[PDB]
């Protein structure tokens, strides 16, 4: 089946009210970049963002010029006559509205509480997305915390039993409504609701995994954001799942989480994966479409897992715009963040960047000898990796941060489509690297290996081997006498 | 992400 291209469109509230297609001062990236072209090399473009207000109802931001708003919707779902597959979905949500201290935090919380709350917050999610045209609702709530997801998956359960019964009502059985949501794609954010992904994942199409700011200025030493892999020489984190609420023995939990352990996005995936009830074809593997810098790096390794001397004090301080030749950066206040479009443009200046390449992460990254700085982004290269990941793993498809970054010939967009479908584009010999593999063992992904059918009454040493229930397991420790699933000496290890 | 985004 066709691998999901999930692309988010932001548009802040005030380009919108002041949308235009003919002035990229005031509008840097209008709906008319996405040509008919563009439109069929992607499945699904998420409009971000919609918020939860006081009534506790899904809502566009009050300040929002609700005819410019119909309009800039209305250009989105007309590129549907370019693609009958195509997908808009509205995304509830994001950073600043959901965050735990976001100007709207409550209000989820909230909408979640009780079995009235929910009907009617689900309610205003259909509402919301039959009176502007939607085909899909997505929830990116940074983050539930772990007491709010049992709400949270109520939540989903009723927007999921609308939406289906919206699909038949409205004869849509070959473009069905769609529930999704924006998932964490580190281990600490992932912690919240961990223990409970089987549930949060049921009635979903897809759980797109943020597997990108996985550093930044936030963090003491420069890093990858995204990298596929580990590399042993980059810094390694605690692994915060082995904390989760799962019940599980030391033993369990020591095999399924290692720690510490390199923050990357195979590592996301795995972790998803470890756990039973969470379909490969459901992970969407999320890529950036921007990069993270940092000044007052050391050369060296190339800029790489330097100290830094980056205010990571979100509202940037000073006017001082170190970024050298990033123009976007000055026009949005901040030196730390650039599309790939902005990055492109400052590679082809001259302004003393060097690209290189790391072959364990598989991917791209920018020093600057003078003023010392790293940038750590993704580009067509990177890609290609990460899409022969996406198919090897079987994984539902590829989501990105976002379209309104990519360059404008869409390199980035097209590189994705090219990878998963043009006939002339082959990868078998492409070679996936040396770099750190996340070997976390879990429930959902025991490897087959074969045993004996264990022998009641039957005495075994330590690490002997046996089947049973339709599993393989391995002693503890020895002189064991009970059964597996019946003795706490017995560890599963295997399936079939 | 994470105040700016």
């Amino acid at each position: 089946t066709r691998k999901a291209v999930i692309g988010y469109y932001f548009i802040p509230t005030n380009q919108i009210n002041n949308y235009t297609e003919t002035d990229t001062s005031v509008v840097p990236f209008p709906v008319s970049n996405i040509t008919p072209a563009k439109a069929k090399q992607l499945t699904h473009i998420n409009f971000s963002f919609l918020d939860i207000n006081s009534n506790l109802e899904c809502a566009w931001d009050p300040a929002t010029n609700d005819a410019k708003a119909r309009d800039v919707v209305n250009r989105l779902t007309a590129l549907k006559a370019h693609n009958p597959s195509l997908r808009i979905m509205f995304s509830i949500g994001g950073w600043y509205y959901s965050n735990d201290l976001g100007v709207s935090h409550a209000n989820y919380v909230n909408a979640v509480k009780t079995p009235a709350s929910r009907t009617k917050f689900a309610q205003s999610c259909v509402r919301i997305m039959k009176d502007y045209g939607f085909d899909g609702v997505d929830i990116d709530w940074e983050y539930p915390q772990a007491a709010e997801v049992d709400g949270f998956i109520a939540a989903l359960q009723e927007i999921r039993t609308l939406l289906n019964q919206q699909t038949i009502t409205d004869g849509r059985q070959a473009l069905p409504y769609q529930l999704t949501i924006a998932g964490a794609g580190g281990a600490f954010f992932l912690s919240r609701y961990y223990s409970k992904l089987a549930q949060i994942v049921a009635p979903l199409d897809y759980i797109n995994l943020m597997t990108y700011d996985l550093a930044g200025p936030w963090e003491k030493v420069t890093n990858h954001q995204a990298a596929l892999f580990g590399d042993a020489a980059g810094p390694t984190f605690y692994n915060a799942l082995r904390e989760a609420n799962l019940g599980w023995s030391w033993e369990e939990l020591t095999r399924a989480f290692p720690s510490p352990f390199s923050l990357t996005v195979d590592a996301a995936v795995q972790q998803h994966l470890m756990m039973e009830g969470v379909p490969s074809a459901k992970i969407v593997m999320g890529v950036p479409f921007y990069g993270r810098a940092f000044k007052g790096v050391s050369g060296g390794n190339g800029g790489q897992y330097s100290s830094h001397s980056t205010p990571g004090e979100d509202p940037y301080p000073s006017t001082d715009y170190w970024l050298v030749g990033c123009e976007e950066c000055v026009r949005d206040k901040d030196p730390r963040i650039a599309s790939y479009r902005q990055l492109e443009q400052m590679l082809q200046g001259n302004y003393g960047y060097q690209r290189l390449w790391n072959d364990k992460t598989k991917t791209p990254y920018l020093y600057h000898a003078q003023n010392g700085l790293f940038v750590t982004y993704d580009d067509a290269e990177s890609f290609k990796y990460k899409a022969k990941y996406i198919k090897q793993q079987q994984l539902g498809g590829v989501m990105f941060w976002h379209l309104g970054q990519d360059n404008r010939n869409g390199d980035l967009l097209a590189a994705l489509d090219r990878y998963f479908n043009a006939a002339d584009y082959d990868d078998s010999q492409l070679d996936m690297g040396t770099g750190l593999r996340y070997t976390g063992v879990g429930p959902g992904n025991l490897p087959i290996m074969t045993a004996p059918a264990y022998v009641p009454g039957t005495t075994y040493a330590q690490g002997a081997l046996v089947s049973y229930q339709g599993y393989v397991w391995q002693t503890k420790w020895g002189y064991i006498t009970s059964a597996p699933g019946s003795d706490s000496a017995w560890l599963k290890v295997g399936r079939v | 992400r994470f105040x700016x985004x």
